[PDB]
RNA sequence: UCGAGAGGGAAACAGCCCAGAGCAUCGACUAAGGCCCCUAAGCGUACGCUAAGUGGGAAAGGAGCCGACAAUGUA
RNA sequence: UUUGGCACCUCGUCGGCUCGUCGCAUCCUGGGGCUGGAGUCGGUCCCAAGGGUUGGGCUGUUCGCCCAUUAAAGCGGUACGCGAGCUGGGUUUAGAACGUCGUGAGACAGUUCGGUCCCUAUCCGCUGCGCGCGCAGGAACAUUGAGAAGGGCUGUCCCUA
RNA sequence: GAUAACCGCUGAAACAUCUAAGCGGGAAGCCUGCUUCGAGAUGAGUGUUCCCACCGGGUAAGGCUCCCAGUA
């Protein structure tokens, strides 16, 4: 795995603890843990090692490293997903920790914030989702985008920041 | 999505992948989505 | 889920007239007074429940095993016992009296009782089967079941097929009956509808199992 | 002379405990059925029960290879039409492990009126605690020979 | 209908046992 | 015979072969009569059957 | 070969595989077929392949897999 | 599941009613992909068998056409399910007539009018109800729930507009 | 609660990938929840109370038989 070979770099201010196969990284923004699947092993130079050159071993090699790198960036800087609202009358307001959405529905949508995920409202057509765990941040952004898929005739609904929607010529 | 035992690429952008033991083609042109079965 | 309950005795049916002048056929239930005689729990008996004893019986027709079971709770011996499967059985206490007015106007209840007996009911009366027509020459099968299965495959009458047998006289629970009025003086319950069982039977009235 | 056939009193049953912690389900059943049938001692006969009681702790952690957890069913028909009810071992082993181990061993035993008497000598439990502490059970390891 | 087979002695006697009088 | 032999850590597969290579052929009828009553005698016969086997049993003959 | 053929195996299964029953035997070696438990004998030793319960059914064709799909109840 | 071929078991056919039961190759209802999907409604395909799937005119009719509705008026297996459950309209007896064939007796997957549908349930099976014994002291009362059965249908109008 | 088709987050084998490790959403369907039967569940269960340690037999607690009836 070309990806697996690349060594990992740990910026200053990050405390990494390796207890067997489970790695716990302490950063300035929080702490994360993961049990690496066997037989992949990790040593602090962080370099990820693999016993043999089996097909599965190669896949696990790259996969395991990528997860580790994500935490190091996630605890240091973090992940923010920007979402933009396009349409007519569609606005987003922040009510404390929750978000009120009005995507042209009969009732307003109150989306709750999962533990460890914060919401930022720059504008009533632009908002971002900050968080430390990449999977969770991506999961929340996808769920919020599921509320109203973008129409193929007028691109009405929520979409990812800079996400190029293909428009169809309504007949 | 088109369900056909014969699953082939139709344009270059088509990518043949194996998901859940089933071979399918994913492409930007939604018409070219294909599933084998 | 919490469930309040009380034993009663269907007395008959009559009609009333609500303020909007709508005839409301009610059944008079003489529910109460009944006393808790035993409280089960997770540890002692595995589950959570509450017995309540309703009835009037002279102490001379009660055998000693029951006469000693009543004396543990310090209540005069009654004649009927039941358990209400509740979830808050720890709030009761032995001897506590559950009056008729446990329910108030408007609440929905689930009345239960032994339905009226019907004897050895025939095929039509017990499963609403059709007949073979009175006319057009039907030979002594005007009310027969009909067929009861197919030919050599499977060559067997399926289990659970509908025959004629003893009808009625089995436990039945009518649901979401409305408690019209609760006359706390006599200890009655005017319930809109038709509770199961004949006049004088032993009905049970507990809170709506559904809608909670 | 005639070959010895055991009389009622030549048998001295023992108590074995088989910790099933991450031990293949099929290899647990075969080992438990051997002891249960009394087919490991020289006093065996094919018409008398000579086996030993077999307690089974940790019956909820039986390792199952491959995709069995999500593919192998456990069918049960009731007699009424459309009465077949099946259960995936992911569900079965989640909340009724003891009922799945005991079913496996039952199949690995004669289906006559004696195999049901043998099968009554097998106690299955999900925890590390078995109430049969007054029978002085002896831990029984699973080993192979040369 | 007609009896398909001669009833076995065991089955015949199982039934006639039920045809007994009660002690007064 | 197999049950008693496995109590002494020799499978019936090879306890018989060893007996052949010791020319101590003794009928199963009575070879199984020793296991039940006289365990010592049967224990003394597995010893002979084990020492009459080749060192490595799977190497080419 | 059965018909006119017992016995062992293929779960059951005249015609398939092994084998031709004078009678007795609480001895031994084998044939086809097998040796985790039902059920006699290997959880055999060593190397390699399969991830589909393939083994434990099938085609053109497509990239061991898909193609795969009927009626009482797993079947 | 059709029309057939073989001739291996055994010298009342159909239709309707009653009662089921099962398959999904789904008619409705539920979920979804694509659309030559602006919206309402559609087309095709994928998942899905829990329930539901009307009443009449003609014909013995299955079938088929039609009428009025319906969310829908599904296709099949089960001895083309079901006559020791019912009918007996067509069809396979004897009477009679028409057309055609035959010299004639008569014949015709041509037509027409009429034309006997038996049985007291032994066994299994199914629906209910008891008797005996068991469950290591004997009893009264109330219950846990391993398992099993039942139910699972759907429309119109108003607000949102 | 878990799922079908399907829709995704992170992600390699080798940027991309809903998958090869994992994590979600997702059907009148599956399991529960509702009603009823239910320890002959021979694995024959649990609880409260009562009788009391006699000599094949008499008994205790409690039943059964008989009679008047129905809520049968």
């Amino acid at each position: 795995s070309r990806i697996g070979k690349l060594p990992i770099t740990v910026p200053a201010g990050v405390d990494v603890t390796i207890d067997g196969r489970t790695v716990e990284v302490k950063g300035p923004k929080g702490t994360l843990t993961h049990t690496v699947a066997a037989p992949i092993e990790i040593v602090k130079g962080l370099n990820v090692t693999r016993p043999n050159d089996e097909r599965q071993n190669k896949a696990l090699h790259g996969l395991s490293r990528t997860l580790v790198a994500n935490m190091i960036t996630g605890v240091t800087q973090g992940y923010t997903k920007a979402l933009e609202i396009s349409g007519v009358g569609y606005r987003v307001a922040a009510k404390g920790s929750n978000l009120e959405f009005q995507l042209g529905y009969s009732h307003p949508i109150l989306v709750e914030a999962p533990e460890g995920i914060s919401f930022k409202v720059e504008s009533p057509t632009k908002f971002s989702v900050e968080g430390i765990d990449k999977q969770k941040v991506g999961e929340v952004a996808a769920n919020i985008r599921k509320l109203r898929k973008p129409d193929p005739y007028k691109a009405k609904g929520v979409k990812y920041a800079g996400e190029v929607i293909r428009r169809k010529v309504g007949k | 999505m088109k369900v056909k035992p014969s699953v082939k690429k139709i344009c270059d952008k088509c990518k043949v992948i194996r998901r859940h033991g089933r071979v399918m083609v994913i492409c930007d042109n939604l018409r070219h989505k294909q599933r084998q079965g | 889920k919490n469930i309040k309950g009380v034993l009663g005795e269907k007395l008959g049916m009559t009609q009333v007239w609500d303020e909007n002048n709508r005839v409301v056929p009610v059944t008079v239930v003489k529910a109460g007074p009944c006393v808790v005689t035993q409280v089960r729990s997770n540890d002692t008996d595995g589950y959570e429940s509450v017995q309540i004893a309703f009835g009037e019986i002279d102490p001379r027709k009660v055998n000693k095993p029951l006469k000693g079971h009543f004396a543990k709770a310090d209540v005069t011996p009654r004649r009927h016992l039941v358990e209400i499967r509740t979830a808050d059985a720890s709030e009761y206490t032995l001897g506590q009296e559950i009056t008729a007015a446990v329910f108030e106007a408007g609440v929905k209840v689930d009345v239960t009782g032994k339905s009226k007996g019907k004897g050895f009911a025939g095929v039509m009366k017990r499963h609403n089967f059709r007949g073979l027509g009175a006319g057009h020459g039907t030979q002594r099968k005007h009310r027969s079941p009909g067929s009861i299965g197919g030919c050599a495959t499977p060559g067997r009458v399926f289990k659970g097929l509908r025959m004629a047998g003893r009808m009625g006289n089995e436990r039945v629970t009518t649901q979401n009956l409305t408690v019209h009025a609760v006359d706390a003086e006599k200890g009655l319950l005017l319930i809109k509808g038709a509770v199961p069982g004949p006049n004088g039977g032993l009905v049970l009235v507990r809170t709506a199992a559904k809608g909670a | 002379m005639r070959t010895y056939s055991p009389k009622p009193g030549d048998v001295t049953r023992q108590w074995h405990v088989i910790d099933a912690q991450d031990v293949v389900l099929g290899r647990l059943a075969t080992t438990a059925a051997t002891l249960l049938r009394g087919k490991h001692k020289p006093i065996y006969a094919p018409h008398v029960d000579a086996g030993d009681f077999v307690i089974i702790i940790n019956a909820d952690k039986v390792h199952l290879s491959g995709n069995k957890r999500t593919q192998k069913m456990a069918y049960r028909h009731s007699g009424y039409p459309g009465g077949l009810r099946s259960v995936r071992y992911d569900d079965l082993l989640a909340n009724n492990p003891e009922k799945a181990v005991e079913k496996a061993v039952k199949g690995m035993l004669p289906k006559n009126s004696l195999g049901r008497q043998m099968l009554s000598k097998l106690k299955v439990y999900a925890g590390e605690n078995h109430p049969h502490a007054a029978q002085q059970p002896v831990p029984f390891e699973i080993t192979q020979v040369a | 209908a007609v009896p398909k087979r001669k009833m076995s002695r065991s089955n015949t006697r199982h039934r006639r046992s039920q045809w007994k009088a009660a002690v007064p | 015979i197999n049950a008693a032999a496995r109590a002494n850590g020799i499978t019936y597969n090879r306890f018989i072969q060893g007996l052949k290579a010791a020319n101590v052929e003794v009928d199963r009828k009575i070879l199984a009569e020793l296991a039940v009553n006289d365990a010592n005698a049967f224990a003394a016969l597995v010893e002979v059957a084990q020492k009459a086997l080749p060192s490595d049993v799977n190497a080419p003959k």
